[PDB]
RNA sequence: CAGAUACUGACACAGUCCCUUU
RNA sequence: GUGUAGUAUCUG
């Protein structure tokens, strides 16, 4: 069988996978991807008058649950 | 079409900073990394300046850098851990002058993804053991060891992986020789995605988990988790073992707390608060960094509050129980993202946004005025800011890292462009002015009636640390003169000056030899004149001066031939040469210690040909070699440190060779067909030349790299070395018939600054066409306006006055009459939705504002123009948008409006004539056809001019996005969107209707665009890529455009534009970084190069691997493949290896190490 | 495969052969074509050459809802090495074409594709995801990415 | 073995372990069993490497006399950041013809 | 459920026995 | 020449 190392991974969807799990992956994503690039946190704090600590942690703390409840 | 690209200035962006002994000596070194640079810079402990050592780039982002040392070790050790998906371990190595690769693992799959390892980097402060973890589930350890061949060793990795936990920061305790320990902030969130009531999100506190290294089994595991009370952002490490407890400072929002694992209690200190804050009362207060001074005698801890305050941070404890915390305020500094707390007193500040700064200690905080703050005090407390008043600052690195606009344009009265970045953010913002060339520095002027041409200054003796002789001469007459700070005239010299003087020499230790047109005068510093006077109608023409002998020439070419002996009596030789043509050029080179004299003589002729003369006596007057030239030489010069010989030209070109007595090297460039002069100059204690033209050239040596940079001076004509105590390194200069002293500080580098400061972000600004002036506009999200914080500021300062105790209040008259200023104690960031805008008209040739315009609150200013309209003559309107209670994260407003001013009297006035509101915020604004064109968000809308307000004409709805930008060419126009790539719409004036026909296929998120000639768009991307789009030939004017240029810098790009920098160049495709960088997208010329060039460029991506290791191509290809662009960093970077693989790579292509290198700069000096 | 770089040259003439190659010919003329058309794009990667991969794409896509081992084996191998030399945005729009397909037979091979997919290059499907209108109670625009400078 | 639809990889992690191959299999891909452009070496997990198992060739299983490579597919797609591919099965088609010659 | 005829996977061919111990 | 998986078509 050839689904042995698309399960190890997390992210992997299935035939029974609903919209909302999905979404959650996309946005938790992008939030690990816009900590990465440097210039991708300056724009950030240039566009809000904050400082790179503070983007840093507000981005960490949306992580625990964005895209609201489930239903 | 392809595409070469270079690079003008590096990014001086900095992330990370370290300090240690990097080399091996008692000396500490900083590693600061970059967006995607390493580079290295040591201060001096005796002046305190800073200097550059590397700059080694290491294609690819870079995430977490950390530096440690081995047991019994006296060397530091650099871990990097980046986007490559590995862990590299480097060396730096003082004798090569650049790193060294050591270890490379790989652990995983390449990319900012969530399970990779990479992103938080630990090590253990005795040096045995080191922990990269990922965001989630990936954590992973290692072993280092050193073994019996005195290496660095690694073993397998351990894994510590758990499900469903979010890691917040890693940390290394401190051990006294036990077995290792970690710790980390785990947060589950498996029960936050099973209830859909919600209320699992909230009450979920995340713990403090210290993990377990079994150094006998193999194998770690997690001991001790407890749950906190508060979220906190970072953890600060503390010194433990065998000097000082062991244990961590979490700091958490308006706390700080210290947990030790066993048995210890807890103690929180709130953070002191500012007195009388202006902003709201429900913004809490975090730390941004820290410091560390671990000292065998007392170690203490820094810290710095979003305000930019520094705190001391000392534990009290007995035997192991901490006791209490006790804070105290230190100064106030930017807010910076990194701190090195250096030996002897020295303190580095790398800020986040600006100047990086260097300050030193003078007193460390002992015995002060102010109270020292303590957690046994029950029960908000306060403290009052002032000056530093510990502090001094000594060192300023300049940095252009937040650039968010550029214009390049020529406003002065000469022919180079200049540069116009509007960089900064917040009230230290700025608008520097950038030219290519050097800073000149000047001490005094001096008049000097006549017409000199010439001087000369030499050591009296070769003993002597202060010049003393001066030369001045004229056109025939001469005047001696000193430099002693007291510079007058002088009358005892003694030396007769009554004919033109052409040369003095240094025939001795302190033997001088003047020039006059009757024979040759020796000067000694003792009396003893050895004069040799020269009967006849025919006078001298040169003269080739040398530290220990001297050559001289005859009209005609009638050789004479000088040499020194030890005792001190001179010689001439019994023959005499004959030449066939006049001397004209001239050069003699210097002579080393290790050898009695110098090798060989140069000699230029009308000719055109070189001619070598060998020194000996034995085979004296004698050619070796000949080889004419193009043009005749103008003056010769020889360079010292291998060596290499300069020709200057009558016009104006300097032609650069090898020292080879034959022919040899050949690097021809432009210096303006005009004489130019050579001269032996001095930098840092190392020789360089300066070349003098209609502008001043300076060339140096260092680190096998030349540089032909000018000056930014006026026109010059002579210029000589200098150095005294009052200046550490200056040029005695002449200037236009008087008298001048030129100074030079700042290391060799291009792009001079003069900074213009502002009072906010800088968001867009236009030139106005007939009085070269700026329209320059600001906006900041969390601001306060100049009245609504004063009003405030009145308002609190009442009620508090009445607080029922002692009607005695006098400290409202003392607080009202001082405030603070902003550019150094920040701003009062309050709200979550407010704005201030200022519209502001600057003199771009000295800083002085003409007028200022301020806007009420919540009004954002997006966009400024300038334009002309056809129903009112020459009436040159400025149209701002603005909108009106504008909310960033729940994106929605209500409207906006647009403002509408006259620009009477030639550029210093502004009237407001009307507004006009809209239903959306506008964002793009251009005029053309005597209009406007104004894009509301999604609708697009054409205005015209009327009495009260401006009328609608056409409309059309078709953007699926919101619109972020516009710009019109004859009649076509396109539209930039926020997601969509292009939109190509037509404007028709027969029936006003506005039709789409081309898109674009590829969604971009579009931030900046610029046509080139009438098709090929050259937008970018939010992300880093940069993209041309072409349209296709056969379009009626459904339909897509193709993409003929793909690629990716890595850096946001806000800024394009094609404009020749150099005179005589090319068109360029100048743009601008988000970090500070200067790039150009240059294209080639013939097809013979393309080839060679992409050779080099595939050849060196397998023999030359980059340091951290990841594939070029796909480094490139990061998120669309690389089209139609060769790299040329890697390219230049050929220049920086061993001989053996630098001829290795050079002999596929049949070619030499010189002649690949020559055209690799050729290409690079010819558009730029 | 063993020409490797020197494909960029030979490119066309291959093109009106594997054209018809992949019609409703026998499974093993669209079993080689598949692997022809994987080492014919891994071949070429990196040297922008992807105008005529982009039109023989359009011929693989038809040929994925099969049952026998090899040809699929084939032809998603096939589509891995054409997401390397194209890019992960031109096979997503493809993929997202279907994935919440009212049938199963369909959706089990989307998904399949699609974690093929999102396995390799991760970082590189942020800039490419889609805009989803929010519902009812829920959050689904990133609006940090509409910040304007 | 790719040809095999029965056999079983690893996938544990990496190590300063390195793969050996045996003369019957000299210059194969581990994953493609191609025969062009070797690229990158192949690490083992120490699971796979103790003991009995140690030198032992990757594919097959027998006396691994030159190193194992990765070719520049599986470089290029990054098919190798994945673990080891050191196969932990015994298979079907070689475990068979044992009984069967055995009479 | 079976028979027959075609086809694919650079599939492999005394492969050899390498803690099974007194 | 044999063995080890898989697939297609006609007939019963
Ligand atoms: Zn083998
Ligand atoms: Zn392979
Ligand atoms: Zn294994």
């Amino acid at each position: 069988q050839l689904e042995h190392l698309q399960s190890k991974y997390i992210g992997t969807g299935h035939a029974d996978t609903t919209k909302w799990e999905w979404l959650v992956n996309q946005h938790r994503d992008s939030y690990c991807s816009y900590m990465g690039h440097f210039d991708l946190l300056n724009y950030f704090a240039i566009a809000e008058n904050e400082s790179k600590a503070r983007v840093r942690f507000n981005l960490m703390e949306k992580m625990l649950q964005p895209c609201g409840p489930p239903a | 079409m392809f595409l070469y690209n270079l690079t003008l200035q590096r990014a001086t962006g900095i992330s990370f900073a370290i300090h240690g002994n990097f080399s091996g000596t008692k000396q500490q070194e900083i590693v600061v990394s970059r967006g995607k640079i390493l580079e290295l810079l040591r201060p001096d402990p005796n002046t305190g300046k800073v200097h550059t050592l590397l700059t080694v780039e290491v294609f690819g982002v870079i995430r977490s850098l950390m530096a440690f040392r081995l047991t019994g070790g006296t060397k530091d050790y650099i871990v990097v851990g980046s986007d490559s998906g590995r862990i590299v371990i480097l060396e730096y190595q003082p004798s090569k002058n650049m790193f060294e690769k050591i270890h490379q693992e790989t652990f995983g799959k390449s990319g900012c993804r969530r399970i990779v390892p990479g992103q938080f980097l630990a090590v253990d402060p005795k040096g045995r053991a080191v922990m990269i973890s990922a965001i989630e589930k990936q954590k992973l350890v290692y072993i280092l060891n050193r073994d019996a061949a005195a290496r660095l060793t690694i073993s397998s990795p351990l894994e510590a992986h758990k499900a469903n936990t979010l890691v917040y920061h890693v940390v290394g305790v401190d051990v006294g020789f036990e077995n290792p320990m970690f710790a980390c902030l785990e947060m589950d969130y498996e029960e936050a995605d099973n209830d859909p009531t919600g209320e699992a999100a909230a009450n979920t506190q995340q713990t403090l988990t210290f993990y377990e290294l079994d150094l006998g089994l193999n194998h770690v595991v997690r001991k001790y988790s407890e749950p906190l009370e508060e979220h906190g952002n970072f953890l600060i490490t503390v010194p433990g073992g065998s000097d000082g407890p062991s244990g961590v400072l979490i700091c958490s929002e308006n706390y700080i707390t210290y947990k030790n694992f066993g048995d210890q209690p807890d103690i929180r200190c709130p953070i002191p608060r500012r007195r009388n804050d202006l902003d709201d009362p429900e913004r809490g207060m975090i730390f941004v960094c820290s410091a560390t001074h671990k000292t065998k005698s007392m170690f203490f801890f820094l810290a710095q509050t979003e305000q930019g305050d520094i705190f001391k941070i000392t534990l009290e404890t007995d035997e192991d129980m901490v006791t209490e915390i006790r804070l105290k305020y230190f100064d106030t500094v930017p807010v910076a993202a990194a701190m090195c707390v250096l030996k002897t007193g020295f303190l580095f500040v790398a800020s986040e946004f600006g100047n990086h700064y260097l300050y030193q200690i003078a007193h460390l905080g002992d015995d002060d005025e102010e109270p020292e703050f303590s957690s046994a005090m029950p029960l908000t407390f306060f403290f009052q800011p002032r000056p530093l008043k510990n502090l001094v600052l000594v060192d300023e690195l300049d940095s252009l890292s937040p650039i968010l606009f550029c214009q390049i344009a020529d406003l002065a009265n000469e022919d180079t462009p200049q540069l116009y970045v509007a960089c900064g953010r917040g009230p230290r913002s700025s608008l520097r002015v950038l030219r290519h060339g050097l800073e000149v520095s000047e001490m005094a002027v001096s008049e000097l009636p006549g017409n000199p041409n010439a001087v000369w200054t030499v050591r009296r003796h070769i003993e002597d640390e202060f010049d003393a002789y001066i030369i001045v001469s004229f056109v025939n007459a001469t005047l001696v003169l000193s430099i002693g700070e007291t510079v007058e005239e002088v009358t005892d010299s003694g030396f007769l000056g009554t004919t033109p003087t052409l040369s003095c020499s240094l025939l001795g230790d302190d033997a001088l030899v003047q020039v006059y047109p009757d024979g040759i005068r020796h000067i000694r510093a003792d009396k003893r004149v050895n004069e040799w006077k020269t009967p006849g109608k025919k006078t001298i023409v040169k003269c080739a001066v040398n530290q220990r002998q001297v050559v001289i020439a005859l009209t005609g070419g009638e050789l004479v031939y000088f040499e020194m002996d030890p005792s001190g009596q001179l010689n001439e030789y019994t023959e005499r040469k004959e030449m066939s043509a006049d001397v004209v050029c001239m050069s003699l080179a210097n002579v080393p210690p290790g050898e009695q004299r110098s090798r060989f003589l140069a000699v230029g002729l009308v000719d055109n040909t070189v001619r070598i003369i060998s020194l000996d006596p034995s085979d004296c007057l004698q050619p070796l070699s000949m080889q004419a030239l193009p043009a005749q030489p103008e003056s010769l010069c020889i360079v010292e440190m291998f060596l290499y010989l300069n020709i200057g030209l009558q016009n104006g070109v300097l032609l650069r060779t090898v020292l080879d007595p034959v022919t040899g090297d050949l690097s021809d460039t432009r210096t303006g067909s005009r004489p130019v002069k050579l001269f032996r100059v001095r930098m840092q204690g190392q020789e360089a030349v300066l070349a003098m033209s209609s502008r001043s050239w300076l060339s140096y040596s260092y680190q096998s790299r030349f540089h032909l940079t000018p000056l930014s001076y006026e026109t010059l004509e002579f210029a000589s070395g200098f150095a005294s105590e009052q200046c550490p390194e200056g040029i005695v200069a002449i200037s236009t018939n008087t008298l001048r002293i030129l100074a030079l500080e700042k290391l060799g580098a291009v792009f001079n600054q003069v900074a213009f400061p502002l009072q906010y972000t800088p968001r867009k600004f236009v030139i106005h066409p007939e009085s070269n002036n700026l329209i320059i506009i600001e906006t900041d999200h969390n601001a306060y306006t100049e009245a609504t914080k004063a009003q405030r500021k009145q308002q609190m300062a009442e009620e508090m006055v009445e607080a029922a105790g002692e009607l005695a209040a006098e400290m409202a008259a003392a607080f009202l009459n001082e405030n603070l200023p902003e550019s150094i104690f920040g701003a009062p960031k309050a709200g979550n939705g407010q704005w201030a805008s200022v519209i502001r008209v600057m003199n771009p040739i000295q800083g002085n504002t003409l007028d200022l315009v301020q806007l009420e609150q919540n009004e954002a200013a997006f966009s400024v123009a300038v334009c002309r309209f056809s129903n009112t003559g020459e009436d040159w309107y400025v149209l701002v948008g603005v909108a009106k209670d504008l909310i960033l994260n729940p994106r929605s407003v209500a409207g906006g409006f647009v403002y509408t001013y006259k620009l009477v009297n030639n550029g210093e006035k502004l009237e407001f004539l009307h507004k006009t509101p809209v239903e959306e915020v506008p964002a793009a604004i251009a005029p053309f056809q005597g209009r406007v064109l104004i894009g509301v968000g999604k609708l697009l809308r054409v205005y015209d001019l009327g009495k009260k307000k401006l009328l609608r004409k056409c409309e059309n709805k078709h953007i699926a996005n919101y619109i972020s930008g516009i710009q019109t060419i004859g009649h076509r126009v396109i539209v930039s969107d926020v997601q969509e790539s292009f939109i190509w719409v037509r404007y028709k004036r027969n029936e006003n209707q506005l039709i789409i026909f081309a898109d674009d296929t590829y969604p971009r998120w579009v931030t900046t665009a610029s046509l080139l000639d009438y098709d090929t768009v050259a937008g970018a991307d939010k992300f880093g890529n940069i993209c041309v789009v072409r349209l296709p030939p056969n379009t009626n004017d459904s339909q897509k455009a193709e993409v003929i240029m793909n690629y990716h810098v890595g850096e946001t790009v806000l800024s394009l534009q094609k404009t020749t920098l150099i005179p005589g160049g090319s068109e360029s495709l100048v743009y601008t970084t988000l970090s500070g960088g200067i790039g150009i997208l240059v294209p080639f010329t013939s097809h013979e190069d393309h080839d060679f060039f992409q050779h080099v460029e595939m050849h060196l991506r397998s023999e030359h691997p980059p340091l951290c290791g990841r594939d070029h191509l796909s480094f490139r290809s990061y998120y669309f493949p690389v089209k139609n662009v060769i790299d040329g960093d890697l390219c230049e970077q050929f220049n920086s290896m061993e001989p053996n693989k630098q001829k290795n790579v050079s002999e596929e292509l049949d070619r030499t190490p010189p002649e690949v290198s020559k055209k690799l700069e050729d290409i690079r000096t010819r558009y730029a | 495969e063993y020409i490797g770089e020197m494909g960029k040259d030979y490119i066309y003439a291959v093109t009106p052969l594997l054209e018809d190659a992949l019609m409703d010919r026998d499974l093993v003329h669209r079993q080689t074509a598949s692997a022809v058309v994987q080492h014919m794009s891994l071949g070429v990667y990196g040297f922008g050459c992807e105008d005529s991969l982009n039109h023989l794409l359009n011929y693989v896509w038809p040929n994925v809802f099969e049952t026998s081992p090899h040809v699929i084996q084939a032809v998603m191998g096939a589509l891995e090495g054409l997401r390397v030399a194209i890019g992960p945005c031109r096979m997503l729009q493809y993929c997202l074409q279907g994935l919440f397909h009212p049938a199963r037979k369909v959706r089990d091979v989307y998904w399949k594709i699609y974690n093929s997919i999102y396995i390799g290059s991760q970082d590189a499907l942020i800039a490419h995801y889609p805009r989803i209108y929010n519902d009812d109670k829920n959050t689904y625009i990133r609006y940090e990415l509409d910040y304007i400078l | 073995a790719k040809h095999h639809p029965d056999l079983i990889f690893c996938r544990k992690q990496a190590g300063v372990a390195i793969g050996r191959l045996c003369e019957k299999c000299d210059g194969k891909c581990v994953i493609c069993d191609s025969y062009v452009r070797p690229c990158t070496l192949v690490r083992i997990c120490d699971e796979c490497n103790y003991g009995s198992y140690q030198g032992r060739c990757v594919i097959c299983g027998g006396p691994g006399v030159s190193d194992a490579y990765y070719c520049k597919e599986c470089t290029i797609q990054e098919k190798d950041r994945d673990g080891c591919p050191k196969i932990v099965n015994l298979g079907s088609s070689k475990t068979d013809l044992f009984y069967e010659r055995k009479k």
